[PDB]
């Protein structure tokens, strides 16, 4: 997904599968979009369901990469804390 | 089916969990975070979220809510201080709208306490009788003995 700003509604459906692989893909897919300029926030509380606590780096590193470039905007799933879902369990 | 199991810090969810899938009364730590498991009973597969209620883990439970079929809440009723809190947390918990259609159990829990509020009390207190609008269920359990685990286990099933 090069750019392509309308895909936000397949990559909800792609980001909880039951294969980790797809997750990553489509965590990834949201990376892309925007890191060009697109469309993010629909997403936000299933991206950031699967991946919180966990040790496995992959989905953690992915999560960790969206938080440096647009946490700020993107409040559905995170909304506003102290301790919000891109840190509470990044302890 | 998909679970979230949920309540403040200390009211037994943790403790639940593992009694259910290993039979087993562990030594829980505070969870920061969840455990997810998956257990079997009478041909269902529950697959439970145990979510941690501490402060900070509480303010993340919105994360778990898509996708839920059940909720069971979890409660202490040997702590009558936090009751209050319980039912605040619970009452805005029903207004979700990923939450609109799951069913919802009560655990009064650590029945096993002398002075453990009855679950008829702790109905009263959580003001369960006030939903309309979807499935209930108030059982008393005792996660350490197991007693009323696979009864709410049972009524989950027939959501």
């Amino acid at each position: 997904m090069d750019s392509e700003p309308p895909s936000e509604i397949s990559l909800k459906n792609d980001l909880e599968k039951g294969d980790v692989k797809s997750k990553t893909e489509a965590l990834k897919k949201v990376i892309i979009m925007i890191l060009n300029g697109e469309k993010l926030p629909g997403l936000l509380m299933t991206i950031i369901r699967f991946v919180l606590p966990l040790q496995d780096h992959t989905i953690k590193k992915l999560l960790l990469v969206f938080w440096e470039i647009v946490p700020k905007t993107t409040p559905d799933g995170r909304l506003l804390h102290e301790m919000i879902l891109v840190c509470d369990a990044y302890r | 089916m998909r679970i979230l199991m949920v309540g403040l810090d200390g009211a037994g969810k943790t403790t639940v969990l593992y009694k259910l899938k290993l039979g087993e009364v562990i030594t829980t730590i505070p969870t920061i975070g969840f455990n997810v498991e998956t257990v079997q009973y009478k041909n269902i597969s529950f697959t439970v979220w145990d979510v941690g209620g501490q402060d900070r883990i509480r303010s993340l439970w919105r994360h778990y809510y898509r996708n839920t079929e059940g909720v069971i809440f979890v409660v202490d009723s040997n702590d009558r201080s936090r009751i209050g809190e319980a039912r605040e947390v619970m009452q805005r918990m029903l207004n979700e709208d990923e939450l609109r259609n799951a069913a919802w159990l009560v655990f009064a829990n650590k029945q096993d306490l002398p002075e453990a509020m009855s679950a008829a009390e702790i109905t009263e207190k959580l003001g369960l009788h006030s939903i309309r609008n979807r499935p209930w269920f108030i059982q008393a359990t005792c996660a350490t003995s197991g007693e009323g685990l696979y009864e709410g286990l049972e009524w989950l099933s027939n959501s």
